[PDB]
RNA sequence: GCUGACGACCAUAGCACGAUGGCACCACCUGAUCCCUUCCCGAACUCAGAAGUGAAACAUCGUCGCGCCAAUGGUAGUGUGGUUUCGACCAUGUGAGAGUAGGUCAUCGUCAGCU
RNA sequence: CCUCCUAAAGAGUAACGGAGGAGUACGAAGGUGCGCUCAGAACGGUCGGAAAUCGUUCAUAGAGUAUAAAGGCAAAAGCGCGCUUAACUGCGAGACCCACAAGUCGAGCAGGUACGAAAGUAGGUCUUAGUGAUCCGGUGGUUCUGUAUGGAAGGGCCAU
């Protein structure tokens, strides 16, 4: 369950999700890369899933590189509970993603074994992805 | 030290400029003492005055003496280029001394400031 | 001013030919001495001050100064701006009759001094060193002292470099290391 | 050097009698004995010991 | 911070108000202002408001 | 939960009140700040809440002049 | 040709490294009687002077080590009209930031002095 | 009432929207003249340490600015000393803001003043919060009025 240790202001406002991802869209850290076709928000529950699943796999044969991190809060409202009166607490963070965003990076693996932990990463993520071969340029 | 003599001259520097009258700069050396007038536009010099003048150089320079002797012949230079009212400008050094000799002869001699 | 004295006619000149200097003017010398005696009891009670400035003048020869202190500590109990220490400097010809004070009696009296360390320089040529006791001066009168205290003196240097500083110390004739 | 806000100092000669060396300083010091000195008279302190003889 | 009144010296009559400190300054301040009546300085006393 | 912060203060109507290259006559303000974001130079005066206003007439002048590299006011006689 | 004072400009003008400079000028530098200084100190400031040195500082020269400046092209954004799967796209106008090639050890003004 | 965002690069702009302060203080913490530069890091030094004071080397502010935050601050607006009361009186061309009532800045003129050798600065505090209309009553001045006339009462005008 990643999350900030402390952060300077408790809540944070909705915003809005544009653009390509023109940084991070590279593969850097590892050789083999994962990244998103599609726009949305990676919640901290679903990259621990993700990274567990990676984990399983590899079982410590490989070396896991998470590029994701939920910085953002996300408040939710309660049940039976009128419009307004205030803003609800930060229920859970969540990663705003761009489209080509590098979301998890492997290193010293075999590639068939590290396209089968990405197959199921991306099972379990909500983002369309396609493994993409790191490149110098 | 010149860089804190530049420091502590600044401010009379600045409100002389912007009173935008004519200044009458001192700058004094172990040796030498000069005075020069400055337009208020700040770059040019009309009149000037120093120990290194034929008059005065070879003799008893760095003195109480030549400072009195320089503030009377550049009083009598911006006589004579028609500056009559300007604003002393000791240029960081204390009002005393060798500085203080060439204001007030200046200012006796013709000079009104 | 013995020592002022000598050192223009033989010291300075010896010390150049011991180190090879280019030049002359590179040779160095001693800019300033400072005492300083600062101590935490001082500025509660508000006795202790009066005593520490009678020793430090006597001692010194000059007018020391109370230096107030420009930080407060939780710990330290101390409050801004409080006269917790007391410091002098010495320049030039008085200076110089100082040192050779200091030379000729202060150090002698202390009480189980061997030698000053070698590593007491900074590094940088300037020379700190601690008296463990004011007792040590003769200006000071034993019979009517009402405790004892220590001392840190400091000796400013012109040249950059250990070497130099020590060797101008060793010209002088500073107890030996 | 203010005026009259700093303590008497005063020449003084130094002593040693196991080293038989003579020091001219000036000092505060006020001694009640002195000894003639062919240069001019000023205060006797004696010393126990001195930085020559020090080992 | 009670309010203070200050009364001239000469008598015009012409006051200044305002607010001092009793704990820090117990005592009366004198002070001198401009007086319009007879257009010079003069002294100032501190007069109940 | 209830975190009360529904405070604000009125608005000042801070800002540069002439531009540069219009005529200007003396005593216009030409720009409201807090500090020093623009500096007097030459035909220009300065209020004690730091407003900028004209000592002549002319026409206002935007320059970046000095070592700090300061943004600055002029008026020209122009 | 160089030095000093006052300015323009405020890093392509800076920092760093190395070299040259003492006939003038500058700086150190000598002394604290006098003017004037220190909540102590001739450090600074101030005065009276040239025994000594360009050591430090200062000025000039050289470089690309840092810093700084910086294209062209492309991309992002964007006013107007239209379309849209609401991410965007088309026509037109505009056009960054970052990065790359590259550039830089400034350019001038008035006065005075030695040559 | 003040500061920041929301607020879409002039101003303005709402929510029981997201965050914090104010209902003071100072006769110096104002004015002027002069002078000074901080926080930290490392090295050396009696008690004395992680950190007291002293000395040295870097240090454009990583400090300080009475106070919340923004902006600003080297001619420092920050920090010290000497003398001082401009924390003045009568105003004030011209502007900002504004439904009104209000609020804000302001060169300059006249009188007196403080500092400075002087040109000069000073109509409170680096700015933006520290606030309350009218009515009524009290107080210090005032020749303006004064129910037949002279007074007085009361009323009016200025200050509070």
């Amino acid at each position: 369950m990643l999350q900030p240790k402390r952060t300077k202001f408790r809540k944070m406002h909705k915003g809005r999700n544009t653009g390509l991802a023109h940084r991070g869209s590279t593969v850097a850290f590892g050789q083999f890369g994962l990244k998103s076709l599609t726009r949305g928000r990676m919640t901290a529950r679903q990259i621990e899933a993700a990274r567990r699943t990676i984990t399983r796999k590899i079982k410590r044969g490989g070396k896991i590189w998470i590029r994701v991190f939920p910085d953002k809060p996300i408040s939710n409202k309660p049940l039976e509970v009128r419009m307004g009166k205030g803003k609800g607490p930060v229920e859970y963070w969540v990663c705003e993603i761009k489209p080509g965003k590098m979301l998890y990076e492997l290193e010293g693996i075999s590639e068939e074994l590290a396209r089968e932990a990405l197959t199921l990463a991306a099972a379990k993520l909500p983002f369309k992805t396609t493994i993409v071969k790191r490149t110098i340029m | 030290k010149k860089a804190a003599r530049l420091r502590r001259a600044k401010k009379t520097r600045a409100h002389i400029r912007f009173l935008g009258v004519y200044r009458l700069t001192v700058n004094r050396t172990p040796k030498h003492i000069y005075a020069q007038i400055i337009s208020p536009n700040g770059g040019e010099v009309i009149a000037q005055a120093s120990t290194l003048d034929g008059s005065l150089r070879s003799g008893a320079t760095g003195n109480a003496d030549a400072a009195t002797s320089v503030g009377q012949l550049i009083a009598e230079r911006a006589k004579a280029a028609g500056i009559t009212k300007v604003a002393f400008d000791r240029s960081g050094f204390k009002y005393h001394g060798r500085v203080k000799a060439l204001a007030e002869a200046a200012r006796e001699n013709g000079l009104e400031f | 001013a013995r020592l002022k004295a000598l050192y223009n006619n033989e010291l300075k000149q010896k010390i150049k030919e011991e180190l090879g200097l280019d030049n002359v003017m590179q040779v160095p010398k001693i800019t300033k001495i400072t005492l300083n005696m600062g101590v935490g009891g001082a500025s509660q009670d508000k006795k202790l001050l009066e005593g520490a400035v009678a020793d430090m003048t006597a001692i010194a020869g000059q007018k020391p100064v109370v230096t107030k202190a420009r930080k407060s500590i939780a710990g330290f109990k101390i409050r801004e701006e409080w006269p917790i220490g007391c410091k002098v400097t010495l320049r030039g010809e008085q200076m110089y009759e100082f040192l050779d004070r200091l030379i000729a009696v202060a150090i002698p009296r202390v009480r189980d001094f061997r030698g000053f360390s070698p590593k007491a320089f900074d590094g940088r040529g300037n020379y700190s060193l601690g008296i463990k006791e004011q007792i040590v001066f003769p200006e000071v009168d034993f019979d009517k002292i009402d405790r004892i205290r220590g001392m840190d003196v400091t000796i400013t240097t012109s040249a950059a470099t250990d070497d130099e500083g020590r060797a101008l110390l060793k010209a002088f004739g500073f107890p030996f290391k | 050097m203010r005026k009259d806000i700093h303590p008497d100092y005063h020449d003084v000669l130094f002593h040693d009698t196991n080293a038989d060396v003579f020091f001219l300083t000036r000092s505060t010091v006020k001694t009640k004995t002195t000894r003639e000195y062919e240069g001019s008279e000023y205060p006797y302190y004696p010393l126990d010991i001195s930085s020559a003889s020090h080992p | 911070r009670d309010k203070i009144k200050l009364v001239s010296t000469a008598g015009t009559g012409y006051y200044y108000t305002t607010t001092k400190n009793k704990r820090t300054m117990p005592g009366k301040m004198e002070m001198k202002k401009f007086d319009p009546k007879i257009r010079q300085h003069v002294l100032f006393k501190e007069a109940k408001i | 939960g209830s975190s009360r912060n529904g405070r604000d203060s009125n608005p000042k109507m801070l800002g540069v009140k002439i531009f540069g290259g219009q005529a200007i006559v003396a005593g216009n303000i030409i720009v409201r700040q807090r500090g020093t974001e623009f500096h007097a130079g030459a035909g220009v005066g300065m209020g004690r809440d730091h407003t900028l206003f004209a000592l002549n007439d002319g026409v206002v002048k935007f320059a970046t002049k000095g070592k700090f590299n300061r943004r600055y006011v002029m008026v020209e006689e122009a």
